[PDB]
């Protein structure tokens, strides 16, 4: 349920329990991020999740946090961002989003987070689907649980990184 | 619908 | 959703706002959002929220101490009016017919601070859970639309 997130007791367990649940709703890798108040300090967020570490290792050299259209919306909403192609416009958005995709990150979308002391995050889950049609469907139809889990994700994660 | 871009 | 953020003025939003809660059932709504004197809109009961403010019950109310901790809601429920103070205050709120209901803690991008509130009536605790439960995932999506889209009209 959504509570054993919440009953979960240490970071490694709750990370292996919002893994599964993302999984279970049919998405494929995830990110899970989350920084304290008036942080840009993205080097040591509290991460959690699957994304390959040769695309974080790389989005971090590349200093992709400016660049990257999703991490600018996450600063000024509270409303999902679809990985939608219109949102890379600037040539280094267009190639980021290429880089993007060579990590296998094609379709997805990613949930602001804004907690109750000011926590700054992100929860970012990618799907495999042959088409971005296909890819909005299921997104689409999960949506709603989608928005209840990842207030109970950070709320029940910022409770065990801060 | 549910997309946005801020 | 779309004509909540797409509304041009303060009036229009606030009807469309109390019109989506009364679809969802929910007779009674305050939302209220303050800055980083705040944005109210709503049809609570008037002479309530004057008896709020003069008994200064923002102080009381575990609603609003919950709001600054966290992101779920909080049903109004007996075992969250634990203090003397805080039982007769849930007391006077059932002179007013605030009995069943809930509150989603509102905390914006840009660090707005706020509660959409929402009453429901029913005949008993059992049945008004049933009733908020049924539609809470549409909820859960209205409040941050409320959120957003609120935040921009009255900041
Ligand atoms: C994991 S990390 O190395 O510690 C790290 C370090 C610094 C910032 C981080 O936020 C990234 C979260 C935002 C996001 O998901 N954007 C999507 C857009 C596009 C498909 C592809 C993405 O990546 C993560
Ligand atoms: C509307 S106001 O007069 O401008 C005003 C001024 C100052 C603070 C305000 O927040 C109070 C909102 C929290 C809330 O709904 N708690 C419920 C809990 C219980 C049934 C009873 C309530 O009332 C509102």
């Amino acid at each position: 349920g959504f509570l054993e997130l919440e009953r979960s007791s240490g970071k490694l367990e709750w990370s292996a329990i919002l893994q599964k649940m993302a999984s279970d709703l049919g998405f494929s890798k995830i990110l899970f991020g989350l920084l304290p108040k008036d942080s840009q300090d993205y080097e040591n967020a509290f991460i959690v999740g699957n994304y390959p570490a040769a695309w974080r290792e790389h989005y971090d050299r590349a200093g992709y946090a400016r660049v990257d259209p999703v991490v600018s919306h996450c600063t000024q909403s509270v409303l999902p961002i679809f990985w939608e192609p219109s949102i890379f416009q600037t040539r280094k958005q267009h190639e980021f989003f290429e880089e993007a995709s060579a990590a296998g990150l094609v379709y997805g979308l990613t949930m602001p987070l804004h907690g109750a002391r000011g926590e700054l995050g992100w929860l970012s889950l990618s799907v495999e689907a042959e088409n971005r049609a296909e890819a909005n469907r299921f997104m689409e139809s999960v949506l709603p649980t989608l928005w209840m889990l990842k207030d109970y994700a950070l709320q029940s994660g910022a409770g065990l990184a801060f | 619908a549910h997309h946005h871009h801020a």
